[PDB]
RNA sequence: AGAGUGUAGCUUAAACAAAGCACCCAACUUACACUUAGGAGAUUCAAUUGACGCUCUGA
């Protein structure tokens, strides 16, 4: 009853969520590579140590797969090849710590993977989006 | 422009039609009990090296950290308006581009057959 | 109070090749492969390699194989790069063919009056430039040839200190991107190195809190 | 004929019982602990007990769990205790441990299925 | 009209200015081990405890009786850690454990345990039959 | 280095992928799972701006 | 060379004992997370007092 001490004891919603330098914006991480398993293991392992870190993690989705065939003219050959595409997105990592952190990457990064780094820009977000031709 | 823009359907995630096919189906070969001992003892001893793995991760960021940040407020210490300087951020840092290892290294003297290469992807 | 303040660059080249997988690691990847091949489905190439079989077979009562074996021939016929150059493990030890699994790094020839040691390049700091100034203004005077070192960060990595009249010298980290060993003949003996015959070199106890610094991985 | 705590039917523990087993598995043992509806525990059993331990391969497996319920049903069949009560979540029931556990208590000789009170 | 509170109000240690960094509850079991200590502590408004609790005194249960024998801690541990490390290395229970069919002597247990820890176990029985309260006051 | 590597296909319903070498310009070489056993694929090179470069490799 | 310190990573936990948390592998999950089923850990030595390890302070 709010005329004794007792009031707002029950409260929560002020706890719950409602709805320069050392300050990074959202950043984006491309992960490019032949082997889908191999990107979803690199994913899981960067996501896993994120939590680890208790650094942020906005959201981690797939980029639109694609398949390449190569041909030798020498005389007609044939063959097709895949690559896949995860992304992942971050923010709050301080200056110093984004050091060790890329550097940790880096190192443990494996083989047949290409990782970009940069920061989220609207150009990636309306890339997974149809290329409707309407428009 | 207020319409919900569709997702570009990933083919990872779709199963492809041709793979409920009965006639894939192959005879599954009953394990044997030594050789699922053998793979849980296998799954056990990964475990533990894998968790030895990242205790050694561990103790090894945790000095990097702890280094950095000696060397971080010594330098603060010191001089006054470097370490600000230090902890500004810089553009060039963030856009990086980085290959992985390689089976073997690059040949000196090779070169591939003549061909070409053709994208193809749906909507 | 003669103080003295320097920078310095560590460029860190990471391996081309994966690192030797250990016979456990190894072990337990034969066995991946087994429940791989056990849970996995059909593909075009069984597909095609049974259904021919079946053919074979009726046809009896009435390739893949050819092209696997072609394949392996082609294989056998490609030769394959090398891992491990015994010679240049000594001859060359300033060579990057020694070692391609795991990650260099290099050390200079430096003399000072009053104790001549083996350390890492460093340079002398003046106060219009930064530290980063300093790093990269040590690299252009030392490199000597084609080859970038990018930075990776701002903060500084390492503080070490020594008295005769103080000095002190801070580390920043930087990667190695490309690099050559031209002008071979060198006042500064510069050679790619790891931490094991690093810390087996070089004696000093700041050098040591290098040693502990450094990533060994 | 006595009273038990009818109500509470809001919240997830529902004290119409009289004697309520609450297990408690952590990630290195595992208890269970018969009490009253009061909160005073009537009889214990835990892996922590040396008795128990030097027995047992782990304290945490199946078998640890099967045989806390085994020792314990021994325990409560001796305390007179034959009739008791156990609020599980759904994946804590689902469980095969908690499963094989209750199914060594009733084999034991205990249900847990607590008598309809009386009064007319 | 409003009132100080009496005593420290309950969630004022977690800090609100900074939300998203904290660990939040990502399992109700973990909520309910600490809905339960919190319940177990007191409080200084009024509560289930000060209506339907006995209300033991807060002085000690006076009991001079026959105190513990003086063993060894160190020594006991130690052959405790040699027997639980014998019987890691014994080579059938791991796969009776992973197989889930071993057991356990129910004599040798019930006698080490009334050996070691029975008599608690039996105090905290009789105290609730309330043998204690109406033999001895 | 590289541990995360060697995994299980975290997939369901995943056909036959063996693996393969796969080769760039360079010469590097990785590995690859590939459905058929093949051993090694090869990627090759289409266009510069030279004419007369052009010429010469198609010469060659 | 001198000062401080000292339970597995954390906890001023310590009888009925080395407890709880943190952590790791697998499965579901796009992934995380939950959950299920499994995995390893320690108070350095002699009687709170000394001597083996740790940090700091000097050359």
């Amino acid at each position: 009853y709010k005329t004794k001490p007792t009031h707002g004891i029950g409260k929560y919603k002020h706890l719950i969520k409602a709805e320069t330098d050392y300050e990074y914006g959202v950043l984006n991480i491309h992960l490019t590579a032949y082997d889908m398993t191999l990107a979803e293991s690199y994913a899981q392992y960067v996501h896993n140590l994120c939590n680890s870190l208790s650094i942020k993690v906005e959201e981690s989705y797939a980029m639109p797969t694609k398949t390449i065939e190569v041909l030798q003219l020498q005389m007609l050959l044939d063959s097709v090849l895949t690559t896949h595409e995860r992304v992942v997105q971050i923010s709050g990592l301080s200056a110093t710590f984004a050091e060790i952190f890329l550097e940790i990457i880096q190192s443990s990064l494996p083989e047949g993977v290409r990782l970009s780094v940069k920061e989220h820009t609207e150009e990636d977000f309306k890339g997974r989006f149809k290329a409707r031709p309407e428009l | 422009e207020k319409a919900t823009q569709e997702l570009i359907p990933i083919e990872d995630f779709i199963t492809p039609l041709k793979f409920l096919d009965k006639a894939r189906e192959r005879p599954q070969v009953e394990l044997t009990f030594e050789e699922t001992e053998r793979r849980a003892l296998l799954l056990k001893k990964w475990s533990l090296y894998k968790q030895q793995e990242r205790k050694m991760e561990r103790d090894t960021i945790r000095a990097m950290l702890e280094a950095q940040q000696e060397a971080l407020e010594e330098l603060q210490l010191e001089s006054p308006k470097l370490h600000a300087e230090a902890i500004k951020r810089d553009p060039n840092l963030f856009p990086f581009e980085k290959e992985g290892p390689h089976y073997t290294p690059p040949i000196p003297n090779y070169q591939p057959p003549e061909g070409r290469y053709n994208d193809i992807t749906k909507v | 109070s003669p103080w003295r303040l320097l920078g310095a660059l560590c460029l860190q080249r990471p391996p081309v090749v994966s690192k030797p997988l250990t016979p456990l690691q190894e072990e337990m990847a034969s066995l991946l492969q087994q429940i791989e091949i056990e849970r996995s489905l059909y593909s075009d190439h069984e597909l095609r390699a049974l259904d021919e079989n079946q053919r074979l077979a009726k046809k009896k009562a009435d390739l893949a194989q050819d092209l696997e074996d072609m394949w392996e021939q082609k294989f056998l016929q490609f030769k394959l790069g090398a891992r491990i150059t015994e010679a240049d493990e000594k001859n060359d030890r300033t060579s990057l063919n020694r070692k391609l699994d795991r990650n260099l790094v290099l050390l200079v020839r430096e003399k000072f009056g009053d104790q001549d040691v083996w350390i890492l390049p460093q340079a002398e700091w003046q106060p219009g430039e930064t530290l980063r100034g300093t790093a990269e203004r040590t690299l252009a005077t030392l490199s000597e040839n084609n080859m970038e070192a990018k930075f990776l960060g701002n903060a500084p990595c390492g503080h070490y200190t020594f008295k005769f009249l103080g000095a002190k010298v801070f580390f920043f980290k930087a990667l190695l991107l490309t690099g050559d060993f031209s002008q071979a003949g060198n006042k500064g003996h510069h050679v790619w190195v790891t931490k094991d015959e690093l810390g087996d070199y070089l004696k000093p106890k700041y050098l040591a809190q290098v040693r502990r610094f450094v990533s060994d991985l | 004929v006595a009273r038990k705590e009818r109500g509470w039917r809001t919240v997830f523990p529902s004290r119409e019982f009289w004697h309520r087993l609450r297990v408690i598995r952590t990630q290195h043992h595992v208890e269970a602990l018969v009490e009253h509806q009061n909160g005073k525990v009537v009889v214990s059993a835990s892996t922590r007990e040396w008795a128990i331990k030097k027995h047992l391969y782990s304290t945490r497996n199946v078998v640890a769990c099967e045989s806390i319920g085994r020792v314990l049903a021994q325990r409560c069949l001796e305390a007179g205790i034959n009739f008791m009560v156990y609020q599980p979540t759904p994946w804590e029931a689902a469980s095969d441990s908690m499963k094989r556990l209750q199914s060594a208590m009733t084999e034991g000789g205990v249900v847990l299925r607590e008598p309809q009170r009386i009064y007319e | 009209r409003r009132t100080p509170p009496l005593g420290p109000m309950p969630n004022s240690d977690i800090d609100l200015s900074n939300l998203e960094r904290l660990e939040k509850y990502r399992s109700f079991d973990r909520y309910r081990r600490r809905a339960e200590q919190e319940a177990q502590a007191p409080h200084w408004w009024r509560t289930y405890r000060e209506y339907f609790g006995e209300k033991t005194d807060p002085k000690e249960k006076i009991d001079i009786g026959l105190p513990p024998p003086k063993v060894s801690r160190t020594q006991q541990l130690l052959e405790r850690k040699q027997a639980i490390q014998e019987l890691r290395a014994n080579v059938e229970e791991e796969r009776a454990a992973r197989l889930r069919t071993a057991s356990v002597p129910l004599d040798a247990v019930r006698a080490e345990w009334e050996r070691t820890c029975g008599p608690y176990h039996k105090q905290r029985l009789a105290e609730y039959y309330g043998l204690y309260r109406d033999l001895f006051h | 280095s590289s541990r995360a590597s060697l995994t299980r296909v975290h997939r369901q319903a995943y056909a036959r992928l063996y693996p393969v070498l796969l080769v760039k310009q360079d010469g590097s070489t990785i590995h690859i799972r590939y459905r058929e056993p093949r051993r090694m694929l090869a990627m090759p090179i289409d266009l510069d701006t030279s004419p007369e470069e052009r010429r010469a490799r198609l010469r060659k």
